[PDB]
RNA sequence: CAUAGCCCAGCUUGGCGGGCGAAGGCCAAGACGGAGAUGAGGUGCGC
């Protein structure tokens, strides 16, 4: 019962946003640049702190030193790579880098040294901050037209992101949180007090008009899944569009509800209990796409004792076809659905086979790269054209202030040209026409740019669930490797498949085993010999050193793979 | 008020007018090119294997607009009669909204010019091979007059 | 405005019919824990 599910719901595009919601989103974003804010400033006040001991600020001292330095020993390399137009340099270079990472060291070592000294000062700081943290809310909430679940939604995203970022910096890239413009696209929330001792908040309480919660969330219409798949898809897409009455928040102290039309597909099981409700809006080539999650809890799954144990490996070799990004073993012949026949492809034996992803999507992401370098390129021509008509007319306006040659030489996004031309509608100025006819054509090519994207992306995560299902359809235990060139990886990436697999296999209670992959690649199962070489691996086959004859890789992978697991 | 409904009703009203007066001028327009033989065999032809058909295509659709290049002078008197035709007819509309309508003038007028406006735009449009048309907009919801009344 | 893509009751895939910033949806197979485009730092809004 400790399960939590959540389930999508679509909303009309024939919808427009009210006012309310647009106000509610203002507010959450405004709250989550705050707390940016408040974070950085939180770091800065830390490393201020970290460096106020003098063992931490030699320490700074040499590693900005070493910086300098290897910055210097950069530009020299760069110099030397301009005049070549196109190795000793290198190799200053390169101690330059280690003398740097040294002093990173030595800095590292040096905070954690000192770390027990100003733990009272950092919990001060963490302190202030909290207090910070609960001012705002009182502001918003207390004070302000902000619903206290978006509020805590808010927090809970940016606790998460602020882990994410620690953990980013902790293991490699110093990245950082960046303050973000507000495009109209944001996140509301609601949530469901369930006191001691209280009924299950049940769908069937929700689909009340007079229900404990009818002033909260109230979703008419629902219907028993065991009913649910029984009725045709026709009486079933008909029936799911329905109208969601739903508190959005408070504008001069007033309560205020939307009602969406959503189209639901799968309804929650009587037993179920509903925890909250989000409401998720974003922009894509200037449209906006709503969509609301609903999220409750749900009985486990009695884990499965008999199914064959099912071995996965990951990749990215190419193929004629497509891209290669698995390769399967199963102790126990297999069964595959035949619409997925030419995704997940099988042996004879019906044990062993390779995942690939048909070229299809390599081709539609292509053509949206192609789209991206032309739009650039009509981009600057248009900035181009734009900037002769003004060195060469008058300059109408625009908002309410003259145009310089200057400031509109300096735009690189869209946006500005966007709103300029939407300015100059109808002016009458020739530029508008050329203003005009760029921008229209551009949000033909903008939808592509990015929905052909999304939709091709999507297709390939559909394989991948699907894939997920299949397995856990059959497999009583799954296994798993705790594993152009980048492009193509970036456009197939095994990562989603191995997502994909462990969350199907924790909902449906297949036992998942991440297997310790070291030394497996040069190990050949047949001939049982590691190869010292890291090189031959780049070609497929590979000859094995132990045997002297060319083997699939992979294959010797899945096989040790499932011999470690039959221990 | 329901003064400002029917006044935009009235304008929603006006654009449609002019906008299925314009088809029948372009049709006219239309007409009156297809009257030479050579514009009409052309027409009839316009009426890798993916290259070859575009090529023909653009070609037959090159060859038309050649076709009306070469005739353009000895057509300017016909296709200026079908104009003076459309702007009497625009003209009639202004007695039928305004001199015998309670839609304002400022109203019309404002209308009038951006239907202009946008002819202009879409006649160079189609010009270089780059096609697109108005169509009818479906109706979705001082203040001119009434029965004769002025309103504010 | 390029010459096939995008869109038209969640999503992806097929098929029927439509729209090119607007319209118009219908049918079928399957699957589904929401929470990741560095482009910005606007202190309300690529209409
Ligand atoms: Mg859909
Ligand atoms: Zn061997």
């Amino acid at each position: 019962m400790t399960t939590m599910t959540v389930h999508t719901m679509g909303v009309h595009y024939k919808w427009q946003i009210p006012e309310v919601l647009r106000q509610q989103l203002w507010l959450a974003h405004n709250l989550r640049e705050d707390l940016v804010s408040l974070q950085l400033a939180y770091d800065d006040d830390l490393k201020a702190i970290w460096s106020s001991y003098p063992d931490v600020a030699q320490a700074e001292d040499t590693m900005a030193a070493a910086e300098a330095d290897a910055v210097a020993l950069s530009e020299r390399v760069k110099q030397a790579r301009i005049e070549a137009r196109s190795t000793e340099l290198t190799q200053q270079l390169r101690d330059a880098k280690k003398r740097l990472k040294d002093a990173r060291q030595a800095r590292r070592d040096a905070i954690a040294v000192v770390k027990d000294d100003a733990a009272e000062r950092r919990k001060a700081r963490s302190d202030q901050l909290a207090a910070d943290q609960k001012a705002l809310y009182g502001q918003y909430c207390r004070d302000g037209d902000l619903y206290w679940a978006s509020f805590n939604t808010v927090l809970d995203h940016h606790k998460t992101a602020v882990k994410r970022i620690a953990a980013q910096r902790a293991s490699g890239k110093p990245a950082t949180l960046r303050h973000h413009r507000f495009d109209g696209s944001g996140t509301i929330a609601v949530q469901l007090q369930r006191q001691a001792g209280a009924p299950p908040r049940t769908p069937m309480v929700l689909a009340d008009e007079a229900g404990k919660y009818r002033n909260v969330l109230h979703i008419p219409g629902w219907t028993d899944p065991d009913v649910w798949e029984q009725m045709t898809r026709s009486q079933c897409r008909q029936s799911g569009r329905v109208t969601v009455r739903m508190r959005c928040g408070s504008t001069d102290g007033q309560p205020q509800w939307i009602d969406l039309p959503v189209q639901v597909h799968r309804w929650l099981p009587a037993d179920a209990d509903i925890t909250g409700a989000e409401l998720v809006v974003t922009r894509v080539a200037g449209i906006y796409r709503a969509k609301l999650c609903v999220t409750a809890r749900i009985g486990d799954t009695e884990p499965v004792t008999s199914g064959p144990t099912v071995a996965l490996h990951l990749g990215w070799r190419s193929t004629e076809e497509g891209t290669a990004v698995a390769t399967w073993r199963s102790d126990a012949p297999l069964d595959i659905p035949f619409g997925l026949r030419t995704v997940m492809r099988v042996d004879a034996a019906g044990t062993s086979g390779i995942i690939v992803v048909p070229a299809t999507i390599e081709r539609r992401l292509t053509r949206t790269e192609n789209i991206a370098s032309s739009r650039s390129l009509a981009l600057d021509a248009l900035r181009d054209k734009v900037v002769g008509w003004l060195s060469d007319n008058d300059a109408p306006t625009y908002r309410d202030a003259p145009l310089e040659a200057a400031t509109v030489k300096q735009w690189k996004s869209p946006q500005r040209f966007a709103s300029l031309a939407h300015a100059w509608k109808d002016n009458g100025t020739e530029i508008s026409d050329i203003l005009w006819a760029w921008f229209s054509l551009d949000r033909k090519q903008w939808a592509q740019q990015e929905n052909g994207r999304r939709k091709a992306l999507g297709h390939r995560d559909d394989l991948y669930r699907q894939i997920a299902a299949v397995i856990s359809d059959q497999a009583g235990h799954v296994l798993v490797d705790d594993t152009k060139i980048d492009r193509r990886r970036d456009h197939a990436a095994p990562g989603g498949l191995r997502a994909s697999v462990v969350a199907a296999m924790t909902r449906d209670g297949v036992p998942v085993t991440i297997v310790a992959a070291a030394d497996f690649t040069r190990t050949h199962s047949r001939c049982g010999h590691v190869n010292p070489a890291d090189d031959r691996y780049l070609s497929n086959p590979v000859r094995c050193d132990g045997c002297g004859a060319m083997y699939d890789q992979d294959r010797s992978f899945v096989t040790l793979m499932l011999r470690a697991a039959t221990a | 008020p329901e003064v400002l409904r029917q006044q935009l009703w009235l304008a929603h009203n006006l654009r449609e007018d002019l906008v299925s007066l314009q088809l029948a001028y372009d049709d006219d327009l239309k007409a009156i090119w297809s009257s030479y033989p050579d514009v009409a065999q052309a027409e009839d032809t316009m009426a890798q294997q993916l290259r070859d058909a575009k090529k023909r295509l653009k070609d037959a659709r090159q060859a038309r607009r050649d076709a009306i290049a070469v005739v353009k002078d000895d057509a300017a008197e016909r296709r200026k009669a079908r104009s003076d035709q459309l702007a009497a007819d625009q003209k009639a509309l202004y007695g039928q909204y305004c001199r015998d309508g309670d839609l304002y003038w400022a109203s019309f007028n404002t209308v009038l010019d951006h239907h202009k406006t946008a002819v202009k735009r879409i006649a160079a449009q189609r010009a270089s091979g780059k096609p697109a048309t108005l169509r009818h907009h479906r109706f979705d919801g001082r203040c001119g007059s009434t029965d004769g009344q002025p309103q504010w």
